[PDB]
């Protein structure tokens, strides 16, 4: 097998080259110059951080825990980078018997990275950032499965290969008009660089899964946390975008698929700079109280539609 | 209609008249020769006559308050507490305490 | 009767004793909860020498003022506040000069 | 192979930890602290319950997650069975979930 | 006068009526000395009763001050009685400023202003820290502007500016930061004092 | 011989590339430390990224006055830093009290608590002068590990 | 009381700055044994932990001898 | 004057209620807020990179201390202890002895950078205009000993900044 090794090393570079965009686009959004000194346009700085944070930075926590803690950055990468495997792409690595089920299960398993980092420090200061990270993720897992079901019943089955073929004339944004707007919010269930987000950034509280971790484990967390942002951006570009298929020419698909994802890649960092944090209590009131009755009403609506007019795979 | 403060301006007239009539009776228990009774009475009697003359107009609220009746009511609500405390602790009627050491110039 | 301070001359003696009991029970608690530092046995002797320096007893005003001051510097661990092993350490550790000899202090040249 | 695909990603991830573990080494002093982030000595030593606040909303998720799993037949089951008999039953589970959330509106909790 | 005088006195006559109004009550328990100069009023109060004076000026119909915002204390060793607690008061409805003072040595406990004013307790903590003036029936007398293991009071004129314990080395001990070292850099004591009195009328007879 | 000598400079190039500061909100110096993030005089991804947390950062900037109440606090933060660490004491307060110095509470010069590598003398530390505090830092990192 | 004198004497002998054999039964801790103003009642405070009963501040001033302390311990 | 922060409900009936409900149901105004930073991305940044470009300043500016001298040699400082008394930090120290024969100008002259808040007081208090503040920025040392200025010497080595000082003082006489 060569394909897996050709989907980790160039992918870790994409999370590395993200650091440019994380302060270049975000910089111009705030009217400030980002990467400039290090490279021609600061292009040598993202690869410099790998030399900076791993080879020279040494920390291990004080009071600590036993085997757990250092188990958590292994759980961070080894569950978020595996998410690249079930992706349909032009051609998938081992096409699943049911596609999106593996995508939804491993995403919830990726939440454990911020959960086990609560017991990284035995001291109570770190676990407050963990307990906040529970509720900021636990509620949004409800709608994430429901809004999927309304799209999946509209087009094909759980298999991700069928989701490419179903969009031949028009996108799925237009039939699922309120549901597409939900997937700019529901995608930010995992601790991502955003305005909605979770307990990961500083601002008000101490940094979750970062105050306990070093540099080396803490550096490994960013290579997983920012990796999930690309993952949700690609996953939205499958469920809601498509444009064309073309099995004969893979070259025409690969260029067209990347532009659609890159426009969404900018959009989350667009969200991050623009708006403040939603608060621990009031994020639980955005969904559950307000958005859950809306999504279920649309779920009720999407059950009737294949019966009203023929729509069965 | 809403007041500026946290205390909501409730539509109640003669409510201000109750609290001002209450404090006049409290003053005439212990101090009589003292100036505290004689000086506070002339302010209250002048204020009570203004309420009787004006029929629920904003001009009655503009008489030595100018922040509606609700703000004036707060001064009357704490008036009974300060009058009772002045009667409890002897200071207005009695004057016999010691004086400090002769030094003031800096 | 000015000024009250807190208690009378004889009553002030038992107010210090009441303060002593609460602080005598805290020296085993300031090792396990805070830091190892020195010792439990040596810690108790550090308490006794502090009260011996303050021992005079001539006015109720002076004694009662020491109680309120004692209910802050020794109350720093009662409700559990941060000292960071730099505070609460009353005895000098890095200070080693204790010369009381006309022969000893004059050789070092002081005053 | 699914097994060979998952293990190669997992073994490469844990190997990167070893690189950051053994290369940087010079000195390890009694310098690392329990709380960090803001500084000072930890007032809350070890572990204490805290709890509450979100106790009702968290419990309801465990109850709701089972129903969404029971909603997963919808795109995959409606292929062979009769639609008219299913329509009354498929909506039925979604209707009652809105009824449970309607009972959640009358005093939601402390959250 | 064009640049010589700051402001002409016109409200001074009306402000002088306040100095008579409180004095017309005439308590030996409260009044003592009334001083009024430069558009302001100053009253000093007998130590035995401070709380009944603080209930006055607040609530009162003729003088509605209420807000007892600023709270200072004077450090002076010239008098037989040392410290002097000075209250600075402001009215929001009346628009005027008045001053309340205490005269006692106040090494012995003084009456607290916590039952009258809610923010005064934080200012009361400042006085006990800097000077060493205890307030009777005070809820929670915590240290603010002093170190956790600080001896004495850091503002008193009787002790030096540099302090007894001030220098903090890391030295041979691995984590414990030192305290007992007392030497600091030399502060130049200016012995300057100009001959001839600058102002008339301020001169006092021996 | 030549590969060994250039590899040590390659590790030192990473510190020459980027260093993350600590947001010590200690005094008025911290306001000008916020002006490093301000666009007109920027080190934002020129070599400085603000993130806080003493465990992740490489450089800590002591931004103002330190007291006896703060001496135990700052000391263990420096101990919470990873071993390749640099301290930049910026301002006259950080160098030995702006005024103060002969005061009771203020600890003189930070060097009594935590050792300093690069000094910035400026009270209102002008952002122009502040830029040396990071540029000279990178220039001072020359050689590490001979044997 | 039976089994009260034996328990109190064992705890007092174990404590520091006290004679193991010289002072026992009906002897004053401050007058006969030799103890400071704070050190005399400090031994009585440690004895309260061994028995399992809290001692008040008012009753502590009267107690000095172990024979007198044994009578006050019973409730 | 009263500006009033309260709007007292903008919605009333039919048209005024539905548009206020439309922004809360979906987004609209958040997309309007999204477009606010869109135009901010399009406009050029006002950024200055230090090693090549320099920032704006003033003709009168204070940095590192340097003492001036007369056009035909000689120390401009006369030794008064004046600037010593004005100094709020007391960073400047001065002790004077007669210079061989005739002239009496300085022996000890230390300005500690451990202190000094940069007032321009000593620049203003000086009658002979000895300490004139130049537009200095570059000062970085390994130790405190290297930071604090010695007996003139390094302060006399302000000749490399005295060319700018002569241009700056031309804006100082008959003030601005
Ligand atoms: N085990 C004990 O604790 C023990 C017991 C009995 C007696 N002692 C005595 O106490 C002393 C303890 O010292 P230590 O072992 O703690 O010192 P150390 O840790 O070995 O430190 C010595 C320093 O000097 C430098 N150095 C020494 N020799 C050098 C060379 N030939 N070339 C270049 N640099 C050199 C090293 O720099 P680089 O690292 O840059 O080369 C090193 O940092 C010993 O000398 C021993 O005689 C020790
Ligand atoms: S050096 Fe100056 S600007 Fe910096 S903290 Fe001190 S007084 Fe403020
Ligand atoms: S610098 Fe100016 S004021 Fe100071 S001693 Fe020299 S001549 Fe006098
Ligand atoms: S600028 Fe101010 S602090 Fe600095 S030497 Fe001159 S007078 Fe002293």
């Amino acid at each position: 097998m060569i394909n897996i090794l050709m989907l980790i090393i160039p992918i870790l570079l994409a999370v590395a080259f993200l650091t440019l965009v994380e302060r270049k686009v975000l910089g111009y959004m705030q009217l400030r110059k980002g990467p400039n000194v290090v490279g021609p346009y600061g292009l040598l700085q993202p690869i410099a951080d790998a030399i900076k944070l791993f080879i020279k930075e040494p920390l291990r926590p004080a009071t600590s825990s036993a085997s757990m803690f250092i188990l958590a950055p292994i759980m961070a990468l080894g569950l978020a980078l595996t998410m690249w495997i079930p992706l349909p792409m032009p051609y998938p690595l081992i096409n699943m018997n049911l596609g999106v089920l593996f995508m939804l299960a491993m995403s919830s398993l990726a939440v454990y990275s911020i959960l086990w980092s609560g017991w990284a420090s035995n001291s109570k200061y770190a676990l407050i950032g963990a307990l906040r990270a529970v509720a900021q993720t636990i509620s949004y897992e409800v709608t994430l499965a429901i809004i999927l079901l309304s799209v999946l019943l509209m087009s094909g089955s759980f298999t991700l290969s069928t989701l490419i073929t179903t969009q031949e004339q028009m996108w799925l944004i237009l039939p699922a008009w309120p549901l597409a707007m939900m997937w700019f919010i529901s995608t930010l269930a995992e601790t991502n660089r955003a305005p909605f987000d979770l307990t990961e950034g500083e601002s008000e509280l101490v940094s979750g899964f970062n105050v306990e971790y070093a540099a080396g484990p803490f550096a490994l967390f960013f290579m997983a946390e920012y990796a999930n942002i690309i993952m949700m951006n690609i996953f939205t570009a499958i469920l809601f975008l498509g444009t064309s298929h073309n099995p004969h020419m893979p070259e025409l698909y690969t260029i067209n698929f990347t532009i659609k994802s890159l426009l969404l890649t900018m959009s989350f960092l667009w969200i991050r700079a623009s708006y403040p944090r939603f608060r621990y209590d009031q994020l639980m009131h955005l969904l559950w109280k307000n958005f859950l009755p809306l999504t279920l009403a649309l779920c009720m609506w999407h059950v009737s539609l294949p019966i009203l007019t023929s729509g069965i795979p | 209609t809403g007041l500026v403060g946290l205390a909501v301006c409730e539509t109640p007239h003669e409510r201000l008249k109750i609290l001002y009539t209450k404090i006049l009776d409290v003053l005439g228990h212990i101090p009589k020769n003292a100036a505290y009774r004689k000086y506070t009475e002339q302010i209250t009697n002048e204020k009570l006559s203004m309420v009787k003359a004006e029929p629920d107009v904003k001009k009655l609220e503009e008489r030595l308050q100018g922040g509606q009746i609700e703000e004036v009511i707060l001064q009357a609500e704490n008036e009974l507490s300060l009058a009772r405390k002045m009667i409890q602790w002897k200071p207005w009627e009695p004057l016999v305490e010691e004086p400090p050491a002769s030094q003031w110039k800096w | 009767v000015k000024p009250i301070f807190s208690r009378d001359m004889n009553e002030a003696k038992r107010r210090v004793r009441e303060l002593y009991r609460a602080w005598y029970r805290e020296v085993p608690n300031t090792v396990h909860l805070f830091q190892l530092d020195i010792s439990v046995k040596q810690g108790r002797d550090k308490v006794r020498e502090m009260f011996k320096k303050n021992a005079h007893i001539t006015d109720p005003r002076v004694v009662d003022l020491l109680v309120i001051k004692g209910k802050m510097e020794l109350e720093e661990t009662i409700k559990v506040w941060k000292q960071r092993t730099h505070v609460m350490r009353f005895f000098h550790e890095t200070e080693a000069p204790r010369p009381k000899d006309f022969l000893s202090k004059f050789y070092v040249g002081h005053d | 192979n699914l097994m060979l695909a998952l293990l190669t990603n997992f073994t490469l991830a844990t190997l990167l930890v070893i690189i950051a573990f053994w290369l940087p080494q010079l000195n390890v002093y009694s310098e690392k602290t329990s709380p960090y982030e803001c500084g000072f000595d930890p007032m809350g030593s070890a572990r204490l319950p805290f709890s509450m606040k979100f106790f009702l909303v968290a419990i309801t998720f465990l109850l709701f997650d089972l129903e969404i799993a029971l909603l997963l037949p919808l795109p995959w089951a409606s292929q062979t069975a009769n639609l008219n008999t299913m329509l009354t039953m498929a909506l039925f589970l979604i209707i009652l979930l809105a009824v449970s959330l309607a009972y959640e509106w009358t005093q939601k909790g402390l959250e | 006068r064009p640049t010589v005088r700051p402001r002409n006195d016109v409200a001074h006559k009306q402000l002088s009526a306040f100095g008579e109004y409180v004095a017309e009550i005439l308590p030996k328990y409260v009044q003592q000395v009334q001083v009024s100069c430069f558009n302001e009023l100053e009253i000093c109060i007998h130590p035995d009763g401070v709380i009944p004076v603080l209930t006055f000026l607040r609530d009162h119909s003729n003088a509605q001050f209420k807000s007892l915002a600023d709270l200072t204390a004077v450090d002076i060793p010239t008098r037989q009685n040392r410290f002097e607690i000075v209250y600075n008061l402001l009215s929001l409805r009346f628009n005027s400023r008045i001053r309340v003072k205490t005269y006692t040595d106040e090494l012995t406990p003084i009456e607290s202003s916590v039952p009258v004013y809610k923010a005064a307790n934080w200012y009361e903590r400042e006085i006990w820290d800097m000077f060493g003036v205890f307030f009777a029936n005070h809820p929670d007398l915590r240290r603010i502007l002093t170190d956790y293991g600080f001896e004495g009071h850091p503002f008193r004129k009787d002790f030096p500016l540099s302090g007894y314990v001030e220098l903090r080395y890391d030295d041979e001990v691995k984590r414990v930061v030192a305290e007992p070292v007392e030497l600091a850099q030399e502060f130049r004591k200016f012995d300057l004092n100009s001959p001839w009195e600058a102002f008339p009328a301020y001169r006092q007879p021996p | 011989e030549y590969v060994v000598a250039k590899l040590d400079d390659l590790i030192n190039w990473a510190r020459r590339s980027s260093l993350w500061p600590m947001t010590f909100g200690l005094a008025c110096c911290a306001v000008e430390m916020m002006h490093m993030a301000a666009p007109r005089y920027d080190m934002d991804r020129f070599g400085v990224v603000f993130r806080a947390s003493p465990r992740q950062s490489d450089v800590m900037i002591v931004a103002g006055t330190l007291t006896n109440k703060m001496a135990p606090a700052l000391r263990k933060v420096y101990d919470q830093m990873p071993e390749p660490r640099y301290v930049v004491s910026m301002g006259s307060c950080a160098n030995g009290g702006g005024y103060y110095h002969y005061s009771y509470s203020v600890v003189r010069g930070c060097d009594r608590i935590v050792p300093v590598d690069i000094y910035v003398p400026g009270c209102p530390p002008t952002a122009e002068a502040l830029l040396y505090g990071i540029l000279q830092l990178q220039k001072k990192i020359k050689r590490e590990k001979r044997l | 009381l039976e089994g009260i004198k034996d328990r109190v004497l064992y705890v007092l002998k174990l404590y520091d700055k006290i004679d193991p054999e010289k002072l026992s039964v009906n002897s004053h801790f401050m007058k006969d044994l030799g103890l400071d103003s704070l050190d005399q009642v400090e031994i009585i405070m440690a004895m309260e932990d061994e028995f399992g009963f809290e001692i008040p501040d008012i009753d502590a001033e009267k107690l000095m001898c172990p024979q007198e302390i044994v009578d006050y311990i019973a409730d | 004057t009263y500006k009033y922060v309260n709007l007292r409900e903008p919605s009333m009936d039919m048209k005024s209620v539905t548009d206020r409900a439309a922004q809360t149901l979906l987004w609209t105004e958040l997309i309007r807020g999204l477009g606010m930073t869109l135009s901010y991305l399009f406009r050029e940044p006002a950024t200055i990179n230090y090693p090549f470009e320099k920032g704006p300043l003033s003709p009168r500016f204070r940095g590192e201390h340097a003492l001036r001298r007369y056009p035909s040699g000689e120390e401009r400082c006369i030794a008064c202890k004046l600037c010593e008394a004005v100094c709020p930090a007391q960073a400047i120290t001065i002790e004077a002895e007669p210079r061989a024969d005739g002239s009496r100008r300085t022996t000890r002259y230390d300005i500690d950078m451990t202190k000094c808040i940069y007032c321009g007081f000593c620049q203003e208090a000086c009658p002979v205009d000895a300490i004139v503040e130049g537009p200095n920025f570059e000062f970085s040392t390994e130790t405190h000993e290297e930071l604090l200025y010695n007996k003139e010497k390094l302060l006399n080595n302000g000749d490399k900044w005295e060319a700018e000082i002569a241009a700056n003082i031309q804006a100082d006489y008959l003030y601005r």
